[PDB]
């Protein structure tokens, strides 16, 4: 399922990161030059593939939404914070000087006695931290976490021990606030990244909820799991009786006592249930009375991917203004609108993008998302309160 | 099993399997046997285990662990190999790989004595503190589980406690420090501790693998040695000087404790049978007493060298 | 249900390269010529006039099931389906070469400082989703069954061992239930292949989430291409769970399975998906297609779709005293009593022909059309009259016509 990378140990420059096999085998901490060049991607746009037929030129232009990424200012901060909380979560879990063997020995009692606060050692602390990500839908919470966590090898294998360190794991919450289906998504996502059978032996034996909350966090320490990511934490709002608080108590006992870092993602509708929090917003055209440099760069880098024969290199201010007007800042809407306009231009035969064409494409093919964009356009808090997720 | 712990330094493989069970929360012994082995008809054995070969396959990715290394360094094989012979030793090594517990025990002498001598768990007060200080865990160790001596080689005495291997025949049990010790005075005999410290280096010695003198070699070696001591009448034993020397070296209470009480009046005895032609391989402990009573200027490895030479 | 042995082709798109799944599919016809393979007509409607009265009447009632006329809106839908089937395969490339050695070399080079940055394996993002919403009687199922019929369903690959199921069509449940739309998947994968799955994966111990994570393994074990769910309007107001236990179920299902999802529904089902930005973003993932009845005139000139749809249907007549050319009054009466809906055009023509054949007056006239409409088509009167009024909320009283 996942490729096992044999570990080679570098020389870290931090006193605390002294002799851990876990954090001296991770890729080196990048710098500001590599915080904005290890994420960039764009379509090739070969000049040989512009004179081809309409069908080829219309199938090769739909790959823009998947293969285009431009790191903004917020991604730098997110990458730095994830790096810190994934490198600092192992110092209290040293496997050399008998510190991880003191975290696995305690966790056997919690499986036996069923209580998640029965320490056997008092000298084994926890050093993990927590993060909370909240932003409007379409802001980029997942596709900018699958390119910032994609520079780490996931399953690593250390042969000095027999440990198979899983650097990061990603699961998502149940469609309701279920109790035994959050501790089963963990197993279903852990045994398809290792090729093992953990779901078929943890859960099929008719266990209670407490035993399945203890076995999950014990097997998350048998493999030195570095970061646990839970997507769509807003699914706990419609929980069962007491599920909206028992799981949020577990998610603060896991980072504080057991020591596994945890990161949570949700739409601003998930602020009601409540952890350092990061808030994301759609790009604003005006920052200090002048057009935003990030927005200008985003637009002028997207405009250089065009398969239309009668393309215009120069981007008009009116075209940019109407693009922002019809998009209202959400990057998903921006990219999708550009792609749809390009496809409709190829279909008609007129191969130059116009403001009128943009408006027609919007009005004809963005019907469901109309009221949310209009609410954000109006900017009245009373209209914003219903939908638009801002 | 996707993550099998490497054995610590000088450990029994039984403790390794028990810790493998601990590290993943496999409380049910049947589930542990299913996951580690695949069959529910295995016996948890301390000293001369079987089914190695599926244990050495879990550690196959680690280059340094092979079947011979577990057989020699993490099981109590070096205490039987030099004495049984050559063909029996090779057959036993071949049978430790496969799934036969009975044949492995039959090939070896006291393994075929069909009694589990002091099957209760042992531990040493001071050793557990050192292991907690250095490794952070507490494991069973080959030093504690000597075949007949209930004593740690370096410290005084082994503090016993209840429960045993045969109470549950399909469960591996791992020591927890919460039962660290109980403070009650116990004193150990000096010569018995000396015997433990004399026999301990045989465990950690590479030369014990290939030095297994044959039966006629043993009897001829003892015959010439007894002739050199000068206590040997023409094709006869004095039966008095040897008893006097062993009684001076080891007291009566010791011989009671290790279950080799002398019967000089009885013609058949553990000490008497050594002088005559050897019929079957004698236990390591009898040879240890003979060596320590006769000549203390040579170690166990030196004695093995002298026996193997001629 | 018949296995077609794979025959590999080469396509001009660079992003597909050497992909067995993309290359085994039929070649990329242009969308203009993709509306010339849908057309059909009743075979051998000639020299049958002097046959009988009963055979000549049973051979007319096959007009609705054997006549298809492509319109202007059947180009865009076909192109979107063609892009969506093949664009969901580029991530799932099975013929991977040597990845271990390359990744390990990159890791060592970045760890020794020679290579400054390196990118390891990545995870595929959310699957493309489309929502088609049109008033009932416009042909939302006939169009799909005549567009997906050009793609073989089950293709067998020789070098691999995967029976690539190119598409799958299931339907929603009337309860509004969520364990009865995760089980139609197995019951519809059993009628395309031969093996059984409802016996194994269709138990009652497994919850909805577990049934949603076992329809993800058998969704990439066979390289399934599209999943079509029909009549999505049935999920509103179900007794199983609330309105927020399924608006999340779609989000989770789209986020797991990874195969493109197509949803066909009624304008009553728009209100289900226009509830929050998440569901409207995912539902309109690759555009939202909205279908309308044919208008007789556009701007100030007569439409060229209605004329092409009428003048060709008129050439399937089996009346002895057939009229050579169609009259403007007849066309206007047909439009006024039809309103553009497809099933109240072909059926109003077949029924009128049967009436004219039974009465013995072998001619189609406006009065006969009005008589048959007022007599036999009573249940369609109110919504057609509402369309004649055109008032949206008056139409909204009924629950399946466009509002
Ligand atoms: N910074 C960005 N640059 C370019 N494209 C982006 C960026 N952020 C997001 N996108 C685009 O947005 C698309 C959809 O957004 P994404 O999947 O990240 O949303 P999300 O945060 O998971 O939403 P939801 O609220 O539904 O969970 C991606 O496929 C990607 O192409
Ligand atoms: N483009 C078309 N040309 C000719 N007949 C059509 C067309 N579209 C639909 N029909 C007719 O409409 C009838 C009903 O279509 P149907 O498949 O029921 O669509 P829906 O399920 O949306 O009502 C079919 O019998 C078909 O003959
Ligand atoms: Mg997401
Ligand atoms: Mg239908
Ligand atoms: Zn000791």
């Amino acid at each position: 399922g996942a490729t096992r990378i044999q570990a080679v140990y570098r020389d870290t420059g931090v006193e605390a990161y002294r002799d851990n096999p876990f954090i001296e085998a991770l890729p080196p901490l990048q710098e500001s030059v590599n915080s904005a060049a290890s994420l960039k991607s764009s379509l090739q746009l070969t000049s040989s593939d512009l004179q081809k037929s309409r069908v080829i030129r219309a199938h090769t232009i739909c790959r823009i939404p998947d293969d285009y990424f431009q790191p903004l200012g917020t991604h730098l901060l997110l990458s730095e914070r994830i790096s810190v909380m994934i490198r600092g979560g192992y110092v209290g879990r040293n496997p050399k000087t008998g510190d991880l063997q003191k975290h696995l020995q305690n966790g056997y009692e919690r499986v036996q006695t069923g209580e998640l606060e029965t320490f056997r050692f008092e000298e084994a602390r926890s050093t993990a931290q927590s993060l909370l990500l909240i932003g409007c839908s379409g802001s980029g919470k997942t596709t900018s976490l699958h390119r910032i966590l994609a520079t780490y090898p996931q399953v690593i294998y250390h042969r000095e021990l027999n440990v198979e360190q899983v650097v990061y794991l990603k699961i998502d919450c149940s469609h309701n606030g279920s109790l035994k289906e959050i501790c089963l998504n963990f197993f279903r996502a852990l045994d398809r990244a290792l090729g093992s059978n953990y779901e078929r032996r943890y859960g099929l034996k008719r266990h209670g909820i407490e035993t399945m909350l203890a076995l999950m966090s014990q097997i998350a320490n048998a493999h030195a799991l570095g970061l646990l990511v839970i997507d769509e934490i807003q699914h706990l709002s419609r929980s069962r009786s007491g599920g909206s608080q028992e799981m949020l108590n577990f998610f603060v006992t896991m980072v504080n006592i057991i020591g596994v870092p945890v990161m949570l993602i949700g739409t601003p509708k998930a602020r009601e249930i409540f952890f350092g929090a990061i808030f994301w917003d759609p790009i604003q055209q005006t920052q200090r009375g002048k057009p935003n440099q990030e927005w200008i760069a985003f637009t002028d880098n997207l405009w250089q991917l065009q398969l239309l024969q009668r393309k215009d290199a120069l981007l008009s201010d009116e075209v940019r203004d109407v693009w922002y007007e019809l998009s209202q800042g959400v990057m998903d809407i921006v990219v999708k609108l550009f792609v749809l306009a390009q496809l409709r231009a190829l279909a008609l035969g007129n191969e130059r993008i116009t403001a009128g064409l943009l408006r027609q494409v919007y009005q004809d093919e963005l019907k469901p998302v109309h009221p949310m964009l209009e609410a954000l356009r109006s900017g009245i808090p009373e209209r914003i309160a219903r939908y638009s997720d801002l | 099993m996707r993550n099998f712990p490497v054995p610590y330094s000088n450990e029994l493989i039984y403790s390794t399997i028990a810790r493998a069970g601990v590290y993943q929360g496999i409380v049910s012994p049947k589930q542990l046997l299913d996951e580690v082995y695949g069959n529910r008809k295995v016996v948890a054995t301390l000293g001369l285990p079987s089914h190695l070969g599926v244990i050495a396959r879990h550690l196959h990715q680690t280059g340094r662990y092979a079947v011979q290394q577990l057989i020699y360094e993490h099981t109590l094989f070096p205490l039987y190999a030099p004495f049984v012979g050559k063909e029996r030793r090779d057959e036993a090594i071949r049978l430790m790989e496969y799934q036969a517990q009975g044949a492995v025990h039959l090939m070896l002498g006291v393994a075929a004595s069909r009694v589990k001598s002091d099957n209760r768990f042992r531990y040493c007060p001071d050793c557990v503190a050192l292991q907690l200080n250095r490794y952070g865990e507490a494991f069973w160790q080959r030093d504690w589980y000597l075949p007949a001596l209930p004593y740690c080689p370096k410290h005084g005495a082994l503090v016993f406690f209840d429960r045993a291997v045969d109470d549950h025949r399909h469960q591996f049990w791992a020591l927890g420090h919460t039962e660290l010790l109980s403070d009650y005075p116990k004193d150990s005999l000096s010569q018995l501790t000396a015997l433990a410290a004399y026999i301990a280096p045989l465990l950690d010695a590479p030369r014990a693998q290939e030095l297994s003198p044959s039966l006629e070699q043993w009897t001829l070696f003892y015959q010439r040695l007894a002739q050199d001591l000068g206590l040997t009448k023409s094709k006869h034993i004095r039966h008095d000087l040897v008893a006097e020397r062993v009684r001076q070296t080891f007291s009566d209470e010791a011989l009671e404790k290790l279950d080799l009480k002398l019967a000089e009046n009885k013609d058949t005895c553990w000490l008497k049978s050594i002088f005559r032609k050897h019929r079957k391989a004698f236990s390591y402990l009898q040879h240890s007493i003979v060596w320590q009573a006769l000549l203390p200027k040579l170690t166990v490895i030196e004695a093995l060298q002298q026996a193997s030479a001629l």
